[PDB]
């Protein structure tokens, strides 16, 4: 019905906060995913264009 | 999609200009994703501006970046000699860069005059054999455009010519050049051929 | 301070292939995109590909995805720009550029010195050089000297008068393309009428691809 496709950068082990439950200053202070949360986290190494 | 320019601006030195550009793409990281590049005739490009609220370091401040909706621009505090030269913008949002139509931009105040015939008949050392061109130049003339026209005993030619219209010098000065090939024979069946200039009229 | 070299002008056959090549200096070759620009006579920019000198991902332009190749060696730092069977539309002059200290990453804030590319289908033949004789029945006012020079493709023919003298008074227009597919220039000078025959008034014609002198008066 509706699909938000975010996107963002991290220093590559960040990931591990970004996913619901996880805990960290980055889940708890930039990007907090509801229990409820339905989607897909992808990810791929751009040291050469970012 | 490609980007597009005006074919040439113009305008008097010491007053400010605007030269547009249409077709800037953006993404999801933000719409100011637009830079303009300078070249002058004879060597390589050189970057003006990039997002367009902003500069590259050590570029003078004649120069500034603007956009409005679809469309950026690109303004001039002041004209002056060295600034004739053509300019391009580019866009750089989907990863991507992908150059205009480009424009030349050329500046007044120049005065105008009369344009320099200069006429040769065929050499002594070609008649003797197959072989038999005339020479026809023109320089000392302000505008940019000019064409050359040859005519034998009031009799126009219109077959084997070539005329080019390059630079004389850097100030303001055009030059061109023309020829006209023909047979030894071709060359004494009508009267001395003639040169046309048509920069002016008559001339 | 930063800068690129790349080689000399190229000509070939159509049909033929062709790879230069652009040296950079004064920075890293490991962390700075490189690519190649395209701009044919009279014509704008036209971008073809970056590629990083880190790995070879390199990233052409839709237009040029199989039409000409990108490489770069970090050994050596020096890019490369090969072609396959060059078609007319081909010539053009190529800038090498990079990103630079600041800005985005395709943002090609510098530019290299250009390497100019051409062909033809007529060969290589050495100049012919004529003498412009001064209207003799018109000898009023300022008299008019030169030597038409034709038959010649190579561009770097150039001319000169009395070995070097005449610094003032002597102009030499650019070539123009014939019919053919050669060139033809011409030079004249410009002295009074009572200065005809001065001192010798001899042209003087150079040709390096072929190295052949030509030595005429007027």
């Amino acid at each position: 019905t509706n699909v938000y496709a975010d996107s963002f950068v991290i220093r590559g082990n960040e990931v591990s906060q970004i996913a619901p439950g996880q805990t960290g200053n980055i889940a708890d202070y930039n990007y907090k995913l509801p229990d409820d949360f339905t989607g897909c986290v992808i990810a791929w190494n751009s040291n050469k264009l970012d | 999609s490609a980007l597009t320019q005006p074919p040439s601006a113009s305008g008097s030195p010491g007053q400010s200009v605007t030269i547009s550009c249409t077709g800037a793409s953006s993404d999801v990281g933000g719409y100011n994703y637009v830079s303009w590049y300078q070249q002058h005739p004879g060597k390589a490009p050189k970057l003006m501006i990039y997002e367009v609220n902003k500069r590259p370091s050590g570029v003078p401040d004649r120069f500034s970046g603007s956009k409005s909706g679809n469309t950026a621009s690109l303004t001039i505090s002041g004209l002056q000699a060295d600034d004739e030269a053509d300019y391009y913008c580019c866009s750089y949002a989907l990863s991507r860069v992908v150059f205009g139509g480009g424009t030349m931009l050329t500046v007044l105040g120049q005065p105008k005059a009369a344009p320099s015939v200069t006429l040769f008949p065929p050499s002594s050392e070609e008649l003797q054999a197959n072989k038999a061109t005339l020479v026809c130049l023109i320089s000392d003339f302000y505008p940019g455009a000019v064409t050359v026209a040859w005519k034998a005993d009031s009799s126009p030619v219109k077959a084997g010519v070539e005329t080019t219209t390059p630079s004389k010098q850097s100030n303001n000065k055009y030059a061109a050049s023309s020829y006209l090939s023909l047979t030894p024979e071709q060359w004494k069946s009508h009267r001395s051929y003639s040169c046309q200039v048509t920069h002016e009229g008559s001339t | 301070q930063m800068q690129l070299v790349q080689s000399g002008a190229e000509v070939k056959k159509p049909g033929e292939s062709l790879k230069i090549s652009c040296k950079g200096s004064g920075y890293t070759f490991s962390y700075y995109w490189i690519g190649w620009v395209r701009q044919m006579p009279g014509k704008g920019l036209e971008w073809m590909g970056i590629i990083y000198p880190g790995d070879s991902d390199t990233r052409y332009s839709p237009s040029f995805q199989g039409q000409v190749t990108i490489s770069a060696d970090k050994s050596i730092s020096t890019a490369y720009l090969h072609w396959s069977s060059l078609k007319a539309s081909d010539t053009a002059m190529y800038y090498c550029a990079r990103q630079g200290d600041l800005g985005d990453w395709i943002l090609l804030g510098y530019w290299g010195q250009g390497t100019l590319v051409t062909v033809s289908s007529a060969s290589t033949k050495g100049p012919s050089v004529f003498p412009l004789a001064p209207s003799s029945k018109s000898t009023s006012g300022t008299a008019a000297l030169g030597c038409l020079v034709k038959d010649y493709f190579p561009e770097p023919v150039t001319v000169s008068w009395n070995s070097g003298a005449l610094t003032s008074g002597v102009h030499t227009f650019p070539a123009v393309l014939q019919s053919s597919g050669l060139y033809s220039l011409s030079s004249v000078v410009t002295v009074p009428s009572s200065s005809l025959g001065t001192q010798t008034y001899i042209c003087n014609v150079n040709h390096k691809p072929s190295n052949t002198k030509v030595d005429k008066k007027v």
